[PDB]
RNA sequence: UGGGAGAGGGUGGUGGAAUUCCCGGAGUAGCGGUGAAAUGCGCAGAUACCGGGAGGAACGCCGAUGGCGAAGGCAGCCACCUGGUCCACCCGUGACGCUGAGGCGCGAAAGCGUGGGGAGCAAACCGGAUUAGAUACCCGGGUAGUCCACGCCCUAAACGAUGCGCGCUAGGUCUCUGGGUCUCCUGGGGGCCGAAGCUAACGCGUUAAGCGCGCCGCCUGGGGAGUACGGCCGCAAGGC
């Protein structure tokens, strides 16, 4: 289930893009690991530090409560 | 008296504490470990816990509690054994969320914790 | 011990009601090996207990067994610093023994005077949840009971 | 009570007292020593001193050689105040976890 | 000349999580803490819960057997100033190189001066436990300090216990970052396993502890002792 599949081309240092980045949080806010995201050392570094800036803009969280 | 409300469950390895609140969020009754008749450390046990829910969600109940919402904090082990007894109580329970609060490396913690 | 589980002994039933429960019961009346007069209080007894109350002795004494059965009992098992008492279920087997020990053990606390009569009382009272016999019984379930949170300590 | 033996030797009750008043160190620990035995010997090299103490907690056996007798007497008190101060403290080397 | 990666450094901003305290609300009999406890806190209303506020400090996830730096060391995000370094092109200079006694600079923490700042933590110190005792370990408190600016100190298991540069001597697998004709090849880093060889052994092995040249530093039995004396440095502690 390998997140960098299931998108078309898109922007890693996109920080507005809110639609594709936040299926990169875990349900729970964080940063998903790259086993998750399945991405390499290079891209995987542009992630975090855009989902970063992203939550600064308000539009991604920062932390989220665990539902069950 | 109100009809819904919430229940929140401290758990930590020494005790449990749950209160119950209204909608809005204050409460209404609050029970734990040491309420229900334990002292010293069977105060953090899963009965413990377990005898502090029921008795938290029993004096609810007579303020007309019917349906609650689970919040959740902690990781006590009387943690998941609370919730048990707050569905086996006679109470809804329309949610359980877990709000535990852990920091972003904030303040430096005693030194039991390093 | 240390290998397998050792094994019951099967007992031969008793001549006077086949029953492999009145023999247990004899034997711990006995003391020394003098298995006779174990015997021979033991049906004294029985006497008694049809005397003094017109039924069955056999049904008696089945019941009395049946009320000193602990269901739960405490063992000890230190955790860290303290030996804590945890609650455990009696498996069959050993509330056949506490029964039966418990039974006789009353039973020789009783002040009649005669070994044979004691036996016979102390079945009576059991019968009616009455007698030392059951509140030892009672002494080691509220026991268990108190220590109900001990619970998940258990092995 | 307090017991010693002196083989193949003579002993003065004077040297038998000295034995209980160094023995009495054990005392420190408080705790209760049940019939403790000092045996006395002398083998060619020097003295032995051997001893055999019950507690609650164990039993102290421990033995002392020297060319000095009272030397080869306080050599073994402390072989028996090292066993007994392990008896009486390595129970609480384990409470936590 | 064109490109790259990175917690490299400095300045200025700036975000959310948590803790603490204050304010409001609601609520009652305990909370807390340990192996178990006690001190402590709590009916003068604590704990737990909601909303508001104040403040300092550190930046969870990403995060790594990762990266960057000569080392000490460096981690939220943003911009500015600035160093190192690698690649590709094979354009320029024409041995302009290596090392380096002295010198000069940098140098974790603790410590020190002046002034800020102080939520959490916490030497000293108070008290509770543990214990034979317990100037400790564990528990409740707690001041320097930890934080900032400027000036000092100049130590260390400052470690890879491995000085720097160059050349030469099998490969295997993982990884970071470039350039390729992108299966695969070629650089520069970081790990593992290993040819030859080394080595007292343990182990090292193209990141040599192998084979060699250059330069520097250092060792010469253990203690006494990194002490004494002297000298130089330091506000002192103390350093050489
Ligand atoms: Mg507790
Ligand atoms: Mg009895
Ligand atoms: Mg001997
Ligand atoms: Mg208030
Ligand atoms: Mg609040
Ligand atoms: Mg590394
Ligand atoms: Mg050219
Ligand atoms: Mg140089
Ligand atoms: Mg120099
Ligand atoms: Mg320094
Ligand atoms: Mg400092
Ligand atoms: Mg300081
Ligand atoms: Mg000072
Ligand atoms: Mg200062
Ligand atoms: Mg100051
Ligand atoms: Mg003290
Ligand atoms: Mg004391
Ligand atoms: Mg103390
Ligand atoms: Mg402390
Ligand atoms: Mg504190
Ligand atoms: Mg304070
Ligand atoms: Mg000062
Ligand atoms: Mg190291
Ligand atoms: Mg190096
Ligand atoms: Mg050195
Ligand atoms: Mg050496
Ligand atoms: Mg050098
Ligand atoms: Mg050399
Ligand atoms: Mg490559
Ligand atoms: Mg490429
Ligand atoms: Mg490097
Ligand atoms: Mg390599
Ligand atoms: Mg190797
Ligand atoms: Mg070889
Ligand atoms: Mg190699
Ligand atoms: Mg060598
Ligand atoms: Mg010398
Ligand atoms: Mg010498
Ligand atoms: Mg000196
Ligand atoms: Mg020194
Ligand atoms: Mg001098
Ligand atoms: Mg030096």
């Amino acid at each position: 289930a390998k997140v960098k599949a299931t998108l078309g081309e898109f922007d890693l240092r996109d920080y507005r893009n809110v639609e594709v980045l936040k299926r990169f949080l875990s349900e729970t806010g964080k940063i998903l690991p790259r086993r998750r995201t399945g991405l390499s050392a290079k891209e995987q570094r542009i992630l975090a530090k855009t989902i970063k800036r992203a939550r600064i803009l308000g539009l991604l969280p920062f932390t989220e409560k665990l539902v069950r | 008296q109100v009809a819904s409300g919430r229940a929140y469950i401290h758990a930590s390895y020494n005790n449990t504490i749950v209160t119950i609140t209204d909608p809005d969020g204050n409460p209404i009754t609050w029970s734990s470990g040491g309420v229900i008749g334990y002292k010293g450390s069977r105060k953090g046990t899963p009965y413990a816990a377990q005898l502090a829910a029921l008795d938290a969600a029993k004096k609810a109940m007579a303020y007309g509690m019917q349906s609650v919402d689970v919040i959740v904090r902690g990781t006590g082990a009387g943690r998941e054994q609370a919730i048990r007894a707050l569905q086996a109580s006679g109470l809804q329970v329309k949610s359980i969320v877990d709000d535990t609060p852990v920091p972003h490396n904030g303040c430096r913690p005693k030194k039991k914790f390093r | 011990a240390r290998r397998r589980r050792a094994e019951v002994r099967q007992l031969q039933p008793d001549l006077v009601y086949g029953d492999v429960l009145v023999t247990a019961f004899i034997n711990k009346i006995m003391r020394d090996g003098k298995k006779n007069l174990a015997a021979r209080i033991f049906y004294d007894a029985c006497k008694i207990i049809q005397e003094k109350t017109g039924q069955e002795p056999l049904k008696v004494f089945k019941q009395a067994v049946e009320n000193v059965k602990p269901r739960m009992e405490v063992r000890s098992r230190r955790v860290g610093g303290a030996n804590y008492q945890v609650p455990m279920e009696v498996s069959p087997r050993r509330q056949q023994s506490l029964a039966l020990r418990w039974l006789v053990q009353a039973a020789n606390q009783r002040p009649e005077r005669r070994a044979a009569v004691r036996i016979a009382h102390e079945l009576m009272d059991a019968a009616e949840g009455k007698g030392g016999a059951v509140k030892k019984k009672e002494d080691v379930e509220r026991m268990a009971e108190a220590n109900r949170a001990y619970a998940h300590y258990r092995w | 009570t307090m017991n010693i033996t002196s083989k193949q030797m003579e002993i003065t009750p004077a040297i038998r007292q000295h034995v209980a008043d160094r023995l009495a160190k054990l005392e420190k620990w408080q705790t209760h020593l049940i019939n403790p035995h000092i045996i006395l010997s002398k083998e060619p090299q020097g003295f032995v001193a051997d001893a055999t103490i019950n507690t609650p907690n164990g039993v102290l056996v421990a033995s002392g050689k020297h060319e000095d007798m009272y030397t080869a007497i306080n050599e073994l008190i402390n072989k028996l105040e090292r066993q007994l101060n392990k008896l009486q403290h390595k129970g609480e080397a384990r409470r936590a976890a």
